[PDB]
């Protein structure tokens, strides 16, 4: 969605700040351990209510601040109509409360739900995202980011696995398919059983089987994030790089003006370009269309020089329009970008 | 009858003085050679010369005339050639064609508004209407060359079989000239002047045939080569393109010369037939002499981050545009769906599946 | 076969620049037209071209050109042509008139010291020996050996190929005859040239000059007069005609061009100028006044006289190199006496007592 | 001849005078009335003995010297074999001497007659040329050359008549002639003499009429005096000017240039070249060649501006190589002739 603005409140790792969000490529900096990574944190949360940091929701309350709650307001478009949500939450009072108000074209704001639980039911309804994907899409952390890039193709097949379902989920279906078998083993109606088992047990080795669902499944990502991905390295490096895939080489094989190269031969700012326009592409080929993104910087040692050309080459991002925020780290990063955000302390100055 | 066209070839022009210079000539060669050949083993009637066939029209080479006049006899040889001569092209190139248009029926210069009546290899009866570029205010001028069409038009209802329109112009110093100005009860309108090619209009068949090769980078996403239209009574117009095969070009473009570019513009320029230009915008060195290590690198410029975009042009197709986004199972659902006879159980034997693992998780 | 053989023309000519330019285009035209319809009237066979049929060999003006081209083509339209161009590199023009001499039979432009057999007007069989000045560089050195010893080859080629005609064999040459006033040069000795040939057409000189006979050797010169050197010529073509059984003809077609005049004074004064005035009123030609002591100042006779292109100061010495006796007395007495012998039947009879008239006035006195 | 010396004494305008004549023109001058006229009559007088002035010899003696002899002698080619001549003549003496010996090869003179009587019959032998005609040949006066150009036909053709011929010897001629017919009229002898009356008669009308012979002779000064004019003219003006003589226009046709022109539009010094080329000729057909010419300047009074120009253009005269000699007046004339002579107080200085 298009984040528009986002005001928390003695949130975990901060405690006063109103920011909105504009057209192009913000950066946000602050002294370590706060603001930066916890500011993203809070806008996952305003929309249906766990974060990723902690399970139980109470967690999520600023340690400067006990026995106080935690409020956070959120308006953000989404389909041509903007919506807003303020959830509040204490841990003491063992109360939290929510509300989705959508932005009327009037300026009035109309009721969708009213318990936390009934607003995150409205907001997944909304764009069809669960938070589980929505936690591994619109945040793309640049270390997985670069590896997924540099990385082979059976660690990529998981990677577009753990990312469209949860692994637990298929291991939950796996044990269940095989205790039916079990019990079916066990145990007209004769031949009624012997059809379900088998029915039910060629369902599970279609399901089970690498060789072709799994196989099929990562098709999609090549085909499709692929297919996605050569647009974003045409309207970034005008026409310049254009990736594919392929088992026989390392994986993700990369071609500079039709002729193929190694992705570690690339300049920081190139691995960075190439690596987070595939990276959006598995995003949205995975959750629809993004107007957004929130990308922290992942400061390899060896990175340093290149943080302030890697700032520079990443710079074309802001032709895409997205709000592309970035959260950065080191100083270095931060500067070489027009628009900047420093949370200092909790608050922003 | 079958007609080859061939339009400007700028004979003996070297491209890229201001950088590095390249002898087009033996390239440009290679290409009128390709175009004759295609023009005999087609058996061709009536060749077409048009535009600027020398590139120097104050001051044309020796060996470029030689090449010219080389190639005019190749041509002849084939079948009875015409040329309209634009008033660009240096005037002893007048004086001479001229004379030879007397002495022969193989070729004949036409170099004024007035018509005139050749002869083509099978004998079909040709009438060619002129209008070369008016040698020797603007309101009186415009008034002058439509009169000049309706000259044209007249003479052209007066044909015999065939009526070819020959004109050297620019379609809306340049001349303007609108399309509806052009006779339209011609077979055909052979125009030239343009590097590019462009099919102005089907009736009648207008036709800028372009050069045959690539003369500069401003043209590096052309196709170059003559065109064989084909005139028939009973019939409408109908031409072929017939393609040059000339050294390709292309513009490499750089945000900035760095390590990683020098590398990219190395590694491409090697394995590149043709010639090759890096365009970049941010400050970048300092560069080394890529010309001085890569001998095809003809041109290195800097465009503004505003002009690099507007030359681009638009490739937004696939972009921007919302993506068909497919949840893992649904594409289960799908992927055995379409891949056995009987679906629908499994279907439904999943969702029951999925049913009772979403109830023993909350 | 009758033959029609001009000399250079010198097309676009502007003469005297240095004092008064003058455009003789138009007079040269006439000129050439008046040669031409003779030579259409006649019925010639052949046309011959040689020696500067233009000026400037450097840069010629694109209206020479084209008035080159234009009497190319009335020329063809009488007989086949055959131009043997001299010591004349502009604009590849040696190429255009190969590339026609090739696509037509109505012109042919030799060169080329190989030979060439052309076909005439009425299919005579006539052989071309040609002798143009040579393409490429010889060298300083080989010039004085390489040069005449080269050039010497050539004829002795010229001659093995002359021999081995059909009807006629025309020599053609642009050089200077050794012998001649002298106007890089190329000398030919006479003895050098073919005598198998029938007919040597020469050029490269304004004035006309038959060579020699035996072969026919000619010099055709100018149609006009390009400059005072020649006011005593006579312009014009020559029209040769060549037949197996009798010996070689040739008659002078007068172009018939504006004439020059020399006018020389020892000093100009008020007679003089009148002298001028009322010459240059009465002549259709153009005037060069020439003096010795200086008159100076002159009045401008240029802006007056219109048609007075020159006015030089040739020295006495050389006034008289370029313009390159006793006398019977007779008494009053003879005289009468001899009268009296022619207007009348008899005279003795009075001269008898006319000298006893004399010695009574002679015996009478002393 | 060829005057190659002369040495007078006491002679009528002169004392002591010693003169070697040089190729080209001489130009005499000095006080006026003495020496620049005088000087000529005793070369006249050197030869013959009758001279122009005086009809008595003895009347040739200088006033200054009485009772003194003048002496003179005379060098003078004419033939190839050079003469010598030296008269002495004293009125008191009443005695006059002569002699013509021809200088030889040798360097020894020989006798050839020793009376001036004598002398006098071998030199009119020599070129055949009397007293008479010798005044009116190598004696150019200028006021007469000037005329004789622009004169009419009538007064043309008399200037003609009296230098072939005396006029009082034809005028006597005529007398007795009449004299005769008179003398037959008033008287086989009457058939002889009146045969011999017809035949007289008629020869006299033949001699007489105007008409016949005298318009014949007249002719010979047309065809051979304008014939000698041309090449004079042609030698003098490098062709520029061209004479011929039409008696119905008047005067001589004079052409600058093929183109006719009166002779009054040419300047002085054409005047004079043209008029003295004019007179030589008609000197000469009537006296052979010449090499030598004697004229004295003629002073018109409009004629001063000229006389320094026509100096000028008279000089060419040096071209025919004759021995010409300017016997002029005034100063101005006399200055430009590189080679001069003045002669003042009857002495050379």
């Amino acid at each position: 969605m298009r984040p528009e603005r986002l005001t928390v409140r003695n949130f975990l790792g901060l405690k006063n700040v109103d920011i909105e969000f504009q057209s192009g490529i913000t950066v946000v900096e602050g002294p370590n351990g706060a603001g930066k990574s916890s500011l993203f944190e809070a806008i996952s949360f305003a929309l249906f209510g766990n974060g990723i940091r902690y399970p139980n929701s109470y967690d999520y309350v600023n340690r400067n601040a006990v026995d106080g709650t935690a409020r956070l307001v959120f308006q953000f478009e989404r389909g041509g109509k903007r919506y807003e949500i303020i959830r509040e939450i204490n841990a003491l009072q063992r109360k939290h409360n929510a509300k989705l108000s959508e932005i009327l074209e009037n300026g009035k704001k109309a009721a969708i739900a009213a318990k936390p639980t009934s607003v995150k039911q409205e907001v997944e309804k909304i764009l069809g995202i669960e938070h589980r994907t929505f936690i591994r899409t619109v945040f793309l952390p640049q270390g997985e980011i670069d590896k997924l890039l540099i990385s082979p193709p059976s660690e990529i097949t998981e990677i577009i696995s753990d990312v469209f379902q949860s692994k637990e989920t298929l291991e939950k279906l796996e044990k269940l398919l095989k205790e039916k078998m079990k019990k079916l083993e066990n145990e007209k109606k004769l031949k009624e059983m012997s059809d379900e088992y088998n029915n039910l047990d060629l369902l599970r080795k279609y399901l089970f089987d690498k060789s072709n669902f799994s196989r099929y499944f990562t098709g999609r990502v090549l085909e499709a994030v692929l297919k996605r991905t050569k647009a974003y390295l045409d309207i970034l490096t005008n026409g310049r790089f254009d990736i594919d895939f392929d088992d026989e080489k390392g994986g993700f094989i990369i071609k500079d003006w039709g002729i193929e190269r190694p992705a570690r031969g690339l300049s920081g700012g190139e691995r960075a370009l190439i690596s987070i326009s595939l990276a959006m592409s598995l995003a949205e080929v995975a959750s629809g269309r993004l107007d957004a993104f929130f990308i922290d910087e992942g400061f390899s040692s060896l990175d340093t020089e290149n943080k302030e050309k890697i700032a520079s080459v990443l710079k074309e991002l802001e032709r895409l329009n997205k709000v592309i925020v970035f959260i950065t780290h080191d100083r270095e990063f931060s500067e070489a970008f027009d628009r900047k955000l420093r949370i200092t302390g909790g608050v922003v100055v | 009858m079958k007609i080859l066209h061939t339009s400007d070839w700028h004979l003996g022009v070297t491209s890229w003085t201001s950088s590095r210079p390249v002898d087009r000539r033996e390239e440009l060669k290679k290409a009128l050679d390709k175009v004759v050949e295609e023009a005999e083993k087609r058996e061709v009637d009536l060749i077409l010369l048009t535009g600027d066939l020398l590139h120097s029209r104050n001051n044309p080479s020796v060996v470029a005339l030689h090449d010219l006049l080389d190639y005019l006899k190749r041509m002849m040889r084939t079948a009875p050639v015409v040329v309209l001569p634009g008033n660009h092209d240096w005037k002893g190139l007048k004086l001479f064609g001229n004379f030879v248009t007397s002495i022969s029926s193989d070729i004949t210069f036409v170099m004024s508004f007035e018509p005139v009546d050749v002869e083509a290899k099978r004998g079909q009866k040709v009438r060619i209407l002129p209008f070369p570029y008016p040698d020797e205010n603007e309101g009186d001028f415009r008034f002058f060359l439509e009169s000049r069409l309706n000259k044209l038009y007249e003479e052209a209802l007066k044909k015999e079989d065939f009526a070819i329109f020959m004109g050297h112009f620019t379609v809306e110093r340049e001349i303007i000239i609108n399309r509806a100005l052009i006779p339209s009860v011609v077979d055909y309108a052979a125009l030239g002047h343009i590097h590019s090619f462009r099919e102005i209009q089907k009736q009648p068949l207008t036709i800028y045939p372009g050069s045959l090769i690539r003369i500069d980078f401003g043209e590096e996403a052309d196709e170059k080569g003559a065109v064989f239209v084909e005139l028939k009574r009973g019939e409408p117009p109908r031409y072929e393109r017939i393609d040059a095969s000339p050294l390709p070009l292309k513009t490499l473009y750089y945000k900035k010369i760095d390590t990683s570019a020098l590398k990219s513009i190395r590694d491409f320029c090697r394995n590149f037939p043709g010639y090759v230009r890096v365009v970049y915008e941010e400050d970048s060195g300092i560069l080394p002499d890529l010309m001085g290590e890569i001998d095809n690198l003809v041109k290195i410029e800097r465009k503004s981050r505003r002009e690099i975009e507007e030359v681009l042009r638009e490739s937004p197709e696939e972009f921007k545009e919302e993506l068909d986004k497919l949840d893992y199972f649904e594409l289960f659902k799908e992927y055995l769906k379409k891949r056995e006879e009987n679906h629908e159980k499994l279907l439904k034997i999943l969702d029951e599946l999925l049913d009772e693992v979403k109830k023993s998780e909350a």
